[PDB]
């Protein structure tokens, strides 16, 4: 198989 | 905007990865030596340490790297796969305590997460939970330092 | 002289985020 | 407030905008965050926002007026001797606290939205625990250092470089705050 990346997450909260 | 930690998954399970000098680390026990999805095609892992539980492929898109911890505060933070910031405080070189244990299901799916310290700066990356009857009490994690010095 | 003019802010308030997928 | 400090900036003008804007003195942008990225027509750093005024350093501010959507508005406190100039704190800002804990363990939060531990050896002094350019640290002036639980501790007034790395950092302690607003 292979890794998928589903979402992300920032750390500030940086909106957008 | 970019983000330092991504959620991932392998059919089998789901985790994450964090990207601390332009490499995106995650835990062993949850990629293997599987590649990571690009749009040109599956990248191979840069480093793999099965002995540390610690594989790092190159940093992905849509990413930004964390900076290593150097003011050594025993004060960290575990940021969960839901964004839940959990106050850990570092017992040791790879283990510290949440300040508020809290059952197995909410850290699940954190391996390979940030550990924070007060500066934002990781400590470590969650390796693995440390629970007593389905508590998390406790986390194990990998310190920076052999991240760094797995490059 | 002119007024000191605000081109930019910084948010230290802000809490880790699953970024939107948008 | 809350720990770990992390932080994002945003940029809201350009030169031009800046430019007429820093003229006309009328700002009707929005302004959001504990801290502006703020400039004249010579330089450009940082205004902390702590209990209600918009703080920063009079060798950046001057005496000069800051933009608002009501036109231009005069400074509420200045010190030249104390390098310090407040405004009254724009309308949508979230002022920071002064901090009442007297940890030795300071965070400096640059105009990069980076923000890199400071060791207080001193009321006005603290080393970088990881030094760094002196370019680097430019246009932070203003900037806020907090404590572990991220509350104002001082503001960023000038860098103590070697050969171009700063090793150290010069800053306004709360107290003189307090300090120029009971003057
Ligand atoms: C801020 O005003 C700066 C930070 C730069 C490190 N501080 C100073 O300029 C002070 C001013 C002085 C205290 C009156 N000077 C210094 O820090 C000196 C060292 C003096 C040390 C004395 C100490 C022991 C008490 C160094 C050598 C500079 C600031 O950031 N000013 C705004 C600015 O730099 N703007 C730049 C510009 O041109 O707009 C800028 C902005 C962003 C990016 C690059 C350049
Ligand atoms: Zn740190
Ligand atoms: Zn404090």
């Amino acid at each position: 198989g292979s890794v998928v990346i589903v979402g992300r997450i920032v750390l500030s909260g940086k909106p957008a | 905007v970019e983000g330092e930690v991504q959620i991932v998954s392998t059919a089998t399970q789901t985790f994450l990865a964090t990207c601390i000098n332009g490499v995106c680390w995650t835990v062993y026990h949850g990629a293997g030596t599987r590649t990571i999805a690009s749009p040109k095609g599956p990248v191979i892992q840069m480093y793999t340490n099965v002995d540390q539980d610690l594989v790092g492929w190159p940093a992905p898109q849509g990413s930004r790297s964390l900076t290593p911890c150097t003011c050594g505060s025993s004060d960290l933070y575990l940021v969960t796969r839901h964004a839940d910031v959990i106050p850990v405080r570092r017992r040791g070189d790879s283990r510290g305590s949440l300040l508020s244990p809290r059952p197995i299901s909410y850290l699940k799916g954190s391996s390979g997460g940030p550990l924070l310290c007060p500066a934002g700066h990781a400590v470590g990356l969650f390796r693995a939970a440390v629970c007593t009857r389905g508590v998390a009490k406790a986390v194990d994690f990998i310190p920076v330092e052999n991240l760094e010095t797995t490059m």
